[PDB]
RNA sequence: UGUACAACGGGGUAUUGUAAGCAGUAGAGUAGCCUUGUUGUUACGAUCUGCUGAGAUUAAGCCUUUGUUGUCUGAUUUGU
RNA sequence: GAAUGUUACCGCAAUAGUAAUUGAACUUAGUACGAGAGGAACAGUUCAUUCGGAUAAUUGGUUUUUGCGGCUGUCUGAUCAGGCAUUGCCGCGAAGCUACCAUCCGCUGGAUUAUGGCUGAACGCCUCUAAGUCAGAAUCCAUGCUAGAACGCGGUGAUUUC
RNA sequence: GCAGUCAAGCGUUCAUAGCGACAUUGCUUUUUGAUUCUUCGAUGUCGGCUCUUCCUAUCAUACCGAAGCAGAAUUCGGUAA
RNA sequence: GUGAACAGCCUCUAGUUGAUAGAAUAAUGUAGAUAAGGGAAGUCGGCAAAAUAGAUCCGUAACUUCGGGAUAAGGAUUGGCUCUAAGGGUCGGACGAUCAACUU
RNA sequence: AUUCAUAAUAACUUUUCGAAUCGCAUGGCCUUGUGCUGGCGAUGGUUCAUUCAAAUUUCUGCCCUAUCAACUUUCGAUGGUAGGAUAGUGGCCUACCAUGGUUUCAACGGGUAACGGGGAAUAAGGGUUCGAUUCCGGAGAGGGAGCCUGAGAAACGGCUACCA
RNA sequence: GAAACUGCGAAUGGCUCAUUAAAUCAGUUAUCGUUUAUUUGAUAGUUCCUUUACUACAUGGUAUAACUGUGGUAAUUCUAGA
């Protein structure tokens, strides 16, 4: 069962209290009694009605307990697999300390520096051929 | 209704089932990014802490962050936003879409788990799913490895290996900037 | 002579819609006077804002009540 | 309301009054019947019409709550606060009253009529009828409902010193 | 105005399902006449409105019997105000 | 005073406060009001009631004896406050001094 | 023909632009750092010009109609000043002010089975009739209005509302 | 090389003749009255800061599609949570 809400009041309606309009657009208007319903058919306007909800959130009347209402929290976890990463290749990965690292690094930094100038080398090759290829 | 959960911390989800309208309620009135406590929505889920991200109404359409109201509404829609993918430069559409606020009207909230409760959940807990794709940019790779731009990348992107049969292959990206 | 009754007062419930008083570099402006304006002041000014969902009313056929105050044997008849 | 000793409380029930009404929809069923066209009903369900008896949670009407506020004209030197204008006028307005303009409630047994029958003579056959008898209606009689005979009545309490 | 008796006829055939000529017996007193008993020292016209009650020659509603009642619809009739 | 006003409403001077009284607030009345939705279906008949109404500005048909019809009809406006502008007199030679109203 | 082009002074600016881009080649030059250099061309970028446009705009020219004679300023009608708005002139709009503007040389109103033109048909000449329709211009996307995107649309094989 | 992002185009074309009578349209003018994607030609040594203990330039920031996975609706080129 629920509580609508004035429309014009902002008031709490309990089931059977009030009356509810049905505007020609189909705005559904509903009042919890019939001074809200009056002024409403007089084109009173809620936020100059000062004992309305809405007066009272235009003139910042009440408050002061959500001015007081601030903070709250709690957060977070850990890992997951990864496919062709387990766990465990992000363990083994992770945990190496810098010394592999620069070992692995200039081991390979060297290795693969000898494929470069030998390639090179290897192009000189097929144009001392190319520079020749005779008859 | 049908929960959809996420463990984000693991790139895991599954669908979950509740019927019994008091096991439910415990979602109502809340909005999207309100979390609830899980004891609540059962026994299993004790503990844990959900964050409620969308879903969709019977009928289907998705909630929306930021509407409020527990109804649906026909919103005019635009370019970069949830809902509407545009069809052509500066379209706009009016479409039906739901209220961000949980009801019964719901086939399946969307949730995000927050905080693990006290015991396992299946496929999510136990099951953990690979980051489909790895850093392709230079320095996200100096990120992704803590690095100094000293160490070359180069040997640090990714290398994922897949067959041709007896023929086993090893492609990597293409580091740009 | 009471777990009495009444008159008041108090609290609740209602109705109306924000009292009086004070204050305001709130106010269309006009007009005086001066030291002539890093806020000049004086007179007048509907109205506006605050104190203020305030004030007023609320059993006369509303509800209640640890308070105050008072009341508590006049008349007439009747018998198998 | 006098008089039946006085006064009080609880009751009986003679007599008289008496009340409910009608429609539709769903279902039965596209069925029984029918060449087709068409096309029911009983049981069960949900509503409605006309009537009646109450009731006021709610909604609505009424407003001297002259309860709160607003307004014109005048009068009290001004202010505050008030008077007068046959209730000055306007908006809201509690309570009370009140509306198929609101809501709730409106009982179930018997005996019969018509009629259809059972057994059965008169008349060795026949026959619902003569004797006897079954079923049976918005009927009638009760149940129920309203008064309660002021010359109908029962059970009970207390019955005078000034 | 209303109801009977006879039954020639109607009703494809068939008097009487429903009707019914020629004749004929009645009933009613919301028709209209006929009369002139009461009232001309007074009994206040027509219609409507409002409200109660009664009649039954029953339009609806309850239960029935008939049919030229297959069904549906009708029509005749009974107990019924 | 309000206002067009010898209207209505309130006041001063003057004059009254006299037309049995008390207690209640049933029906039915007489006189005064109001009613949701419908809107004359009521009735011989809109009988009775209701609705309109002052002023300013707009606008205004047929017909006509050319005078009318005509407030036809139909519309907007209207408080309070604070300002602006315009509208006179008298006296000294295009000004100058002085006095005084309200109205638009 | 200019208060033109261009430039100088003082300041102003939620500060516009001034390359954090891509492809091919790989070469010179030493104090040998992978140093410092360096070829061809792509896409961009501000302002000016050009081209494709656009928007307004001068002069003259339209069918029938007086059984249409006065028309124009409700609620701009004609002009002045200032502003706002526009890409920009302009009553385009707004304030204030004035009383203008058109008309028998036919205004204004009505009609059109009216889109305009290039043109067509009919051949003495003068004419008469026609042109929805292969090219040019204009307008529209059932009717109205509104607007997003964008260089450009008041777009409809775009959206938005209302009406049918 | 799909999908998707980004860029460009969809304002051209085609169709019709409803409106429209000084409107449109034609010939003729004007911009010293403006906007102009594009094409073509040109055009940028200045950007930081109380101005020696410097400011990523050997090049600074995240957020998203597609995708993965969980979903909603009888139903659309609907789309939500992760
Ligand atoms: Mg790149
Ligand atoms: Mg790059
Ligand atoms: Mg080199
Ligand atoms: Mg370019
Ligand atoms: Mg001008
Ligand atoms: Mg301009
Ligand atoms: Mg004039
Ligand atoms: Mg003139
Ligand atoms: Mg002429
Ligand atoms: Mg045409
Ligand atoms: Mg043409
Ligand atoms: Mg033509
Ligand atoms: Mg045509
Ligand atoms: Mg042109
Ligand atoms: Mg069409
Ligand atoms: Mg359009
Ligand atoms: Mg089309
Ligand atoms: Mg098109
Ligand atoms: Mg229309
Ligand atoms: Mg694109
Ligand atoms: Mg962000």
């Amino acid at each position: 069962m629920k509580v609508e809400i004035d429309s014009f009041s902002g008031a709490k309606i309990y089931p059977g209290r009030g009356t509810l309009f049905v505007r020609g657009d189909s705005k559904i208007f509903r009042f919890q009694n019939s001074k809200s319903a009056s002024l409403f058919k007089q084109r009173k306007n809620p936020r100059r009605i000062a004992w309305t909800v809405l007066f009272r959130k235009h003139h910042k009347k009440g408050i002061t307990e959500e001015v007081a209402k601030k903070r709250s929290r709690k957060t977070v976890k850990a890992q997951r697999p990864i496919t062709g990463a387990s766990l465990d290749l992000i363990k083994e990965r992770r945990s190496l300390k810098p010394e592999v690292r620069k070992a692995n690094r200039e081991e390979k930094l060297k290795a693969n520096k000898e494929k470069k100038k030998a390639e090179k080398a290897a192009r000189k090759a097929e144009k001392a051929k190319s520079a020749g290829t005779q008859s | 209704m049908k929960l959809n959960i996420s463990y984000p911390v693991n790139g895991s989800q599954k669908t979950f089932e509740i019927d019994d309208e008091h096991r439910i309620r415990v979602f109502f009135d809340k909005r999207i990014g309100q979390e609830v406590d899980g004891e609540a929505v059962g026994d299993e889920f004790k503990g844990y802490v959900f964050k409620i991200s969308g879903g969709n109404d019977k009928q289907g359409f998705p909630m929306k962050q930021g509407v409020l109201l527990p109804t649906r509404i026909k919103l005019l829609l635009t370019k970069n936003v949830s809902c509407y993918r545009p069809r052509r430069d500066g379209e706009r559409k009016r479409k039906s879409v739901r209220g961000a606020i949980v009801g019964p009207d719901l086939a399946v909230l969307a949730l995000v788990i927050v905080k693990k409760g006290e015991q396992e959940l299946e496929g999510l807990t136990d099951t953990t799913v690979p980051k489909r794709l790895g850093p392709k940019r230079a320095n996200n790779i100096r990120k992704f490895f803590g690095l100094s731009k000293e160490d070359d990348v180069r040997d640090f992107v990714i290398r994922r290996e897949v067959t041709k049969g007896e023929k086993t292959y090893t492609k990597a990206p293409k580091i740009q900037r």
